C-alpha cells in the first residue's frame, strides 16, 4: 500500500539551465514551450540520471526516430556546459524515507565530444534542505559557484545522520536503487540494463517498438528455475565423470 | 452532398487583448511584477470554469517582460495560492527589465 | 513468501511444513494401508489447495 | 566502410552454405534450427545485403524465410512448370486437420498420386503429359514418373522432406502455405483451397 | 521421472496463462482512434504439445531411452524430441543444449499482440496497418503490460511493505487527440503510474502540473525562464 | 509568366472514401481531424497518383521515420477496397489548359497482397465537368455506381 | 532542378510546385509563420496535416470525421472558415 | 526521394549525403571536349593494365 | 577495441565487398564467365583485391584462378559448395578452332573481326568433315540439309561460348564477332611439349578437365 | 592536379621550378587511380581519371 513517488528533478549548469528544480506531479507533469526551448533536454537529464551508462545513452533526434547508429556523436555532449554539471532525483518510498540519487557530469576535453559521469546517493537529508542549496555556494558574485564532489563530500559529512555514498560501478548503483524501491527490477547485468533502457526510450519516442515486438516472450515471461535445478543436480555425477575421462 | 461549414470563436484572442493592455503599464513604469498578486487580482474578474485559460494566457504575456534575477541564486521559489478551490503558482519576482 | 514472513511461517508450521494438503482426508483412509514407502512421519492437511 | 553487424553476420561459418541454398530458391522453415535462428538474428542486415542484388528477402507470416527476385534481378531466374503448381496446391490441401489422425504427419507417394488423379480434371492432365494422350496405361506411368520428378524438385525447394530411406514417403512442411489461397474473414481453408484447385 | 515432469510443466504453463489473462482484462475498452481493445494472445506450439502428451502417457514406449545410463536426462529429452517430428534438423549443436532448451518452459509458448480495430475482429498489430495515434496508444499499452509483469516477478525478492515507483514518458505528445489523451490519463491513473509529457503548447491538460518554458539571451548567454501552474480542477 | 497550379484531388472507393473531391488552395491546404480520420491516407493517394512506380511506393508510419526496414508490406494495399479504384488530379497549365492525370488502382486476388496500376490522362475536358461525376454512373435513386 | 531544365522546356511553361508535411503539430506558431511566408514568396503550394487546426487564418481547411455505419466505415468531410 | 522526405519532414539522411548529385546540374559542352580525352585515357589504362 | 571491423574481417576484404562492382561480378563468376583484359572495370577490380577474393571464395571450396594470359575464372573442388559442369565435344571443336584463329597472324589484319562462315570454313578445312557430321545426325553423308543443320548447331554453341565470355558479337551485326584471350584454355592439353597421357592425367588431377 | 596536367614540359619547364607541381605526380595518382572510397551506387563512378 502507498506506492512510492518521484518528487522532483534538479538540473545544475546544463545548457540553458544554471540551477533549476522541477516539482513533479503525482499523476501528470506537462512541459510546454516553443521549439528549441529545452523540453527534450529535461527528459534527457531525467533518463541520464536514471541510467548512467554511456554505451546505451544515445539521444537521437525525434525525426529519423528509428534509424541506425549512424554518427559517432551520441548527442549528449552539446547539452552540457564548461565546468561541472549535475542531475539529481528526489524520491519518497512507501516507508516515507527521503533519498536523493544523482550523477555528476563533466565535458572531457579533446577533439571529440565525450563526457565523464559519476553516480552518487545521499540518505537522511532533512526535509528543509533543497538540492540546489547543497550543490552551490552563495559567493559575493552575482551568480553562485557550483562546488565539486570534494566540497560536497566535506559539506555532507558534517551533517548529523546524513550518509553520502559514491559508487565506482553502475551495478552497485542499480543494486542500491532496487533495494530502496526506486525501480521495478534489479539490473543484474548489462543485458538487463539494455532491456530497461529499451523500455524507457521506446516510451520516450512512442510507437510500437520493433525490438519489444521481436522478443515479446523475453520481456513478458519470468524465467523459472524449478524445472531445471533438479536435473542439474541429478546430472552432476555424470558431468564430473565425463570431464575426468576427458 | 454539397460541403457544409463551421466557424471559430475569437473569445480567447479578445481575452489576450484585455490582458496585454492591462499589463503594459508594468513595463512602462518598470515596476516590479509579482505573478502571485497579479493572478489573484485578475482571476477575480472571471468565473471559475475559465480560470485555467486566464492563468495560462496571463503567464504567456508576463514572461515576455524582463527576467527575474533571483533565478541565479540557487534558491527555489514557493508555491503561492491564487484563488480558492486550491490553485497554485510558482515564480520569482520579475526585476530585470 | 517473502523473507520477512518466512521465519514466522516456518516456526508456525513446525514439523508439518512439508506436509500435503488434501481437502477430504477420508479418501486417503483406504489408500493408507499401502504406504510402506514414505518418510517416517507424514503430515496431511485439509483445505482448498 | 561496412556496418559492423553485417560484417559479423557474413563472417559467420554458417553463411556460405545458407547463401548457396537461398540463391537456389530454398525456403528456410522453423525445422532448420540453426539456420532459422541465424536469419532471425541478422535479418535487418541480410535484407540490405540482398537488396544490392535487386532480390528481396521475405519472412512469411507463418515464419519461413525465402528470396523473391525483382524484374531487375542480378541472379539468373528460373520458373516452375504447370504440373509443379498443381502438385504444390495439392500438398497445401493435404495440410489438413484430419491429416494428423490419418497419417501422423507422414504421407506416401501413392496418397499424392491418387489425390492428384481424383481431384484434377482430365483435360489439364492430358495437357500435362501430352495432348495426344488418351486414358492409356503408358500415359499414367509417364504421369507417375513426372510426379516423382516434380516432387524431388519440390524437395529441393524445401517444401517436402523425404524420410531417410529409399522408399517414397515424406512429411509436409509449413512452407507449403506459399501455394495456398487468399484467406478472408471467416472463410474455411478447405473450401477456398478447393475453389482454387477447381 | 516422466509424468511428474509433465505435470510441473503443465502447471507452470497454466499459471502463466492465467496471469496473462488477468493482465489482459485491464486493457479492455481502450479507445485509440478506431482501436477498441488490446490483447496478449498466448498459445502452445504443436511440436511441443505432442511431446508433452507423449511424455505424459506413452512413457512405456520409450523407457529404453530414459533409463539408459549411458546418457543423461536432458540428452534423453533431446533424443525423444528428435524421434518425434523427425524432419527437424540439428545445427551440429550438443544434444545437451537442446535438452536444456526443452527444459525451459517459455520455449513452449507462442506470443502475439492483437487489436480489435473498427468493424473488424481481432487482428495482429502491424505498425504499417495503423494510423499514427493508434500506434502510439498500442505502444503505451504493451509497455504497461511489461511493467506489471516485472513488478509481479520481483516482489518475491522485495520487502513486504515496499511498492516501487512507476513512471513513463511521451515526447511530441501533440500527435494524440483529446479522446486518446483522456484514455491514456484514465489508464495511468488506474495504474498509479506517473507521466511526463512534452508538447509545444498545443495541448493543455487541466489535471496535473504544467511548466512554461522560454529561452532567452542574457549577458550574452542562453537562459531558460520557467513558470509553473497546478491545482486546477 | 503565370505558374501552373493544382486545382483538386479526387478519390474513389478508397478505405473510408467512396467518392470525395478535395479542392486545393493556391497557397496552403490543411487537413484536420482526430486520430485515424484519414489524413495520411489522402496524402498517400496524392503521391500515388503522382509517381505510380510500385517499386518505390512505401508508406511507413510517421513513427519509425527514416528507418530503412524492407517491411513485408508496403502499406498501400490495405488503403484500397475491393473492386476498382481511382485517384486523379486536375491541373491548370501555364498555358491555361485543363489536364486531368490519374491512375486506376485495383487489388489483385491471391495470397500476396499485390496491387495493379494503370495510368491515364485526359485533355480538353470541358470546364463544366467534375471528375466525381465523370467517373461514376447514376444507377437507381441517387445510388451511383463506379465504372471501369 | 527548374533552372536546369530551362533549356529543354518551352519558353512559355513554368512547372507546378508542391510539397507535403505530415504531423505539422510539431511546429509552433512562429515556425509555421516562417514556413508560410517562405512558400508564398516562392509560389510554392503546400499540403499539411495535423490533429488540431493549427492554421486558422490562412488558406483552406477541411475537417474529417470517421463514422462506423452498418458494419462498414464512412468518412464525413466539412470545411472550416476563419471567422464567423 | 524528394517528395518522401518532404512528407515525413526533417533533415533527410539520404539527401544530405549525396548533395552534389542532387543540386549540381550536368553540362554537355564539358562532355563534348572530354570525349577525346576519354578515348586517350582509356587507351592509357589499357596499357597500364 | 570491440565493435571494430578488424575483429571479424580484414579491412581490405570488407572494402572490396562493399564496392558497387561486386554484385555484378559475383553473379557472373558463379555462372562460369571468364574475365579478360578488355572489360577494364571488372578486370581492374579483380587485380586490385585478388588475394581477398581468393581467400573469400575459398570458403566455398572453390579456387579463384588466374591464367597466365591474364584471365580470371572459377574452378570448383570435389567438395565444392557450388555445382560444376562440363562442356560438350562440339564446344571443344569450336573452342580449339577459335584458339587457332586467335593465333593466326594471317588474319590479324581483320583487327579481330571474324564471320561465322570463316570459322566454319577453317573448321571443315582441318577436322574430318564426314566423320564429324556423325554428331549432328547418325545418318549424315554430306547432304545440304545436314550441312545447314551443322552450321545451325555451330551458331548455337558459339552463342553459348559468348555467354561464357569467350567471344563478343558486334554491337549491330550478329554475323560477325571478336575473340578474347580466354580461349587459350582449350590448348591446356598441348601448351607443354610432353607426353599427352601424362598431361591429361595431370589435368584431371588438378580438376581442369574430365574425360567422356 | 588540373594545373599539373594542363601545363606541359617545353614552355612551362621554366614555370615548374615551384615545389608543388611536377610531371611524375600524374603517375603518382596511379595509386589514387585504383580505387577511391565511393559509397552509394547509381549510374557509374569509377576512378580519379
Ligand atoms: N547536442 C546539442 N548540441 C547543440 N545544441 C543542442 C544540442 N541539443 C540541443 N541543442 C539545442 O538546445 C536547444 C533546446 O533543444 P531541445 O531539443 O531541448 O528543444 P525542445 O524544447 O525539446 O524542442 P522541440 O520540442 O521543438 O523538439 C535548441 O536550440 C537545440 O538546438
Ligand atoms: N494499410 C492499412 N490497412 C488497414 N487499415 C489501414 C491501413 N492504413 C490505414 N488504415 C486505417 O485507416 C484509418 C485512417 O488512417 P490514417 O493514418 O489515414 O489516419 P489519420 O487521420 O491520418 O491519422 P493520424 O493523424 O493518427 O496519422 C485508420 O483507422 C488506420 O487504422
Ligand atoms: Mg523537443
Ligand atoms: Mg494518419
Amino acid at each position: 500500500i502507498e506506492r512510492g513517488k518521484f518528487r522532483s528533478l534538479t538540473l545544475v549548469n546544463w545548457n540553458g539551465f544554471f540551477a533549476r528544480t522541477f516539482d513533479l506531479d503525482e499523476l501528470v507533469t506537462t512541459l510546454s514551450g516553443g521549439n528549441g526551448a529545452g523540453k527534450s533536454t529535461t527528459m534527457a537529464a531525467f533518463v541520464t540520471a536514471l541510467i548512467p551508462d554511456l554505451t546505451l545513452l544515445h539521444f537521437r533526434n525525434t525525426t529519423e526516430a528509428g534509424a541506425t547508429s549512424g554518427s559517432r556523436d551520441k548527442g549528449l555532449h552539446g547539452k552540457l556546459r564548461a565546468g561541472v554539471c549535475y542531475s539529481t532525483l528526489d524520491v519518497i518510498n512507501s516507508r516515507h524515507q527521503r533519498v536523493v540519487v544523482g550523477v555528476r557530469l563533466q565535458q572531457v576535453a579533446g577533439r571529440d565530444r565525450k563526457v565523464d559521469i559519476k553516480p552518487f546517493m545521499i540518505q537522511g537529508l532533512p526535509t528543509a534542505i533543497q538540492p540546489t542549496q547543497l550543490l552551490t555556494e552563495n559567493v559575493g558574485e552575482r551568480q553562485a559557484r557550483v562546488l565539486p564532489l570534494n566540497e560536497l563530500k566535506d559539506r555532507l559529512d558534517e551533517m548529523e545522520g546524513v550518509q553520502f555514498k559514491q559508487f565506482n560501478s553502475i551495478t552497485d548503483y542499480h543494486a542500491q536503487m532496487f533495494d530502496l524501491g526506486v525501480i521495478p527490477k534489479r539490473l543484474r547485468s548489462a543485458s538487463d540494463r539494455s532491456k530497461f533502457y529499451r523500455l524507457i526510450e521506446a516510451s520516450l519516442y512512442g510507437g510500437i517498438s520493433s525490438a519489444i515486438t521481436r522478443s515479446l516472450r523475453d520481456y513478458l515471461l519470468p524465467e523459472n528455475s524449478g524445472v531445471r535445478k533438479a536435473f542439474q543436480d541429478m546430472e552432476a555425477a555424470l558431468r564430473e565423470n565425463r570431464i575426468t575421462l576427458e | 452532398l454539397e460541403l457544409e461549414y463551421e466557424e471559430f470563436s475569437e473569445i480567447n484572442d479578445q481575452l489576450a487583448a484585455m490582458i496585454e493592455k492591462a499589463l503594459l503599464v508594468y513595463q512602462q513604469e518598470q515596476r516590479p511584477l509579482d505573478l502571485g498578486a497579479v493572478l489573484r487580482d485578475y482571476l477575480a474578474q472571471h468565473p471559475l470554469p475559465r480560470h485555467f485559460d486566464v492563468a495560462r494566457i496571463l503567464v504567456d504575456q508576463a514572461v515576455r517582460l524582463g527576467v527575474a534575477e533571483a533565478d541565479f541564486s540557487g534558491l527555489p521559489a514557493e508555491w503561492l495560492a491564487i484563488n480558492d478551490y486550491g490553485a497554485k503558482v510558482q515564480a520569482h519576482v520579475i526585476d530585470t527589465y | 513468501i517473502t523473507i520477512d514472513d518466512a521465519p514466522y511461517f516456518s516456526a508456525l508450521y513446525g514439523p508439518a511444513r512439508h506436509g500435503i494438503v488434501v481437502p477430504d482426508l477420508s479418501l486417503v483412509r483406504p489408500h493408507l494401508e499401502t504406504l510402506e514407502d514414505c518418510p517416517e512421519d507424514l503430515y496431511l492437511i485439509e483445505g482448498d489447495p | 566502410f561496412m556496418p559492423v553487424k553485417l560484417a559479423q553476420a557474413l563472417a559467420n561459418s554458417l553463411f556460405p552454405e545458407l547463401d548457396s541454398q537461398l540463391r537456389a530458391g530454398r525456403h528456410i522453415g522453423i525445422d532448420d534450427l540453426d539456420n532459422h535462428a541465424f536469419l532471425m538474428d541478422f535479418q535487418e542486415q541480410l535484407e540490405e545485403f540482398y537488396a544490392r542484388y535487386n532480390v528481396e528477402l521475405i519472412r512469411a507470416p507463418e515464419g519461413f524465410f525465402y528470396l523473391r527476385p525483382r524484374s531487375t534481378t542480378l541472379i539468373p531466374r528460373s520458373v516452375l512448370s504447370e504440373l509443379d503448381m498443381m502438385v504444390g496446391k495439392i500438398l497445401c490441401y493435404l495440410y489438413l486437420s484430419p491429416e494428423r489422425l490419418a497419417n501422423q504427419g507422414i504421407f506416401t507417394s501413392q496418397e499424392l498420386y491418387e489425390e492428384l488423379i481424383s481431384l484434377a480434371d482430365e483435360g489439364k492432365l492430358m495437357k500435362f503429359v501430352n495432348q495426344r494422350s488418351s486414358g492409356s496405361d503408358l500415359d499414367k506411368q509417364k504421369l507417375q514418373e513426372k510426379v516423382r520428378t516434380t516432387l524431388n524438385r519440390l524437395r529441393r525447394l524445401g517444401m517436402v522432406y523425404f524420410l531417410p530411406n529409399n522408399n517414397n514417403k515424406f512429411t509436409i512442411t509449413e512452407a507449403v502455405f506459399r501455394f495456398g489461397a487468399d484467406v478472408r474473414s471467416g472463410d474455411d481453408p478447405r473450401e477456398i483451397q478447393l475453389r482454387m484447385i477447381r | 521421472s516422466s509424468k511428474s515432469v509433465a505435470n510441473i510443466i503443465r502447471k507452470t504453463i497454466q499459471r502463466e496463462q492465467n496471469r496473462i489473462r488477468m493482465l489482459n482484462q485491464g486493457l479492455q475498452a481502450v479507445s485509440f482512434g478506431q482501436v477498441r481493445g488490446v490483447r496478449l494472445n498466448v498459445n502452445v506450439r504443436e511440436s511441443h504439445a505432442i511431446l508433452l502428451d507423449v511424455l505424459s502417457e506413452q512413457q512405456e514406449q520409450h523407457q529404453d531411452l530414459f533409463n539408459s545410463q549411458r546418457l543423461t536426462f536432458s540428452e534423453a529429452m533431446a533424443k525423444l524430441y528428435q524421434r518425434l517430428n523427425p524432419q527437424v534438423d540439428m545445427g551440429q549443436r550438443l544434444p545437451q543444449t537442446i535438452g536444456e532448451e526443452l527444459l525451459d518452459y517459455r520455449n513452449y509458448l507462442e506470443l502475439d499482440v492483437e487489436v480489435n480495430r473498427g468493424s473488424d475482429g481481432w487482428l495482429k498489430a502491424e505498425s504499417g496497418a495503423l494510423s499514427t495515434g493508434e500506434a502510439i496508444g498500442t505502444g503505451m499499452s504493451i509497455l504497461v503490460m511489461v511493467v506489471q509483469s516485472w513488478e509481479e516477478e520481483s516482489r518475491r525478492l522485495r520487502g513486504k511493505d515496499i511498492s516501487p515507483c512507476r513512471l513513463l514518458f511521451l515526447d511530441e505528445a501533440a500527435r494524440l487527440d483529446a479522446k486518446s489523451i483522456a484514455t491514456l490519463f484514465e489508464l495511468c491513473e488506474r495504474l498509479q503510474m506517473q507521466l511526463i509529457i512534452a508538447a509545444p503548447e498545443n495541448i493543455s491538460p487541466e489535471k496535473g502540473t504544467t511548466y512554461k518554458l522560454v529561452r532567452k539571451v542574457f549577458k550574452n548567454h542562453e537562459h531558460v525562464h520557467v513558470v509553473g501552474l497546478r491545482g486546477f480542477g
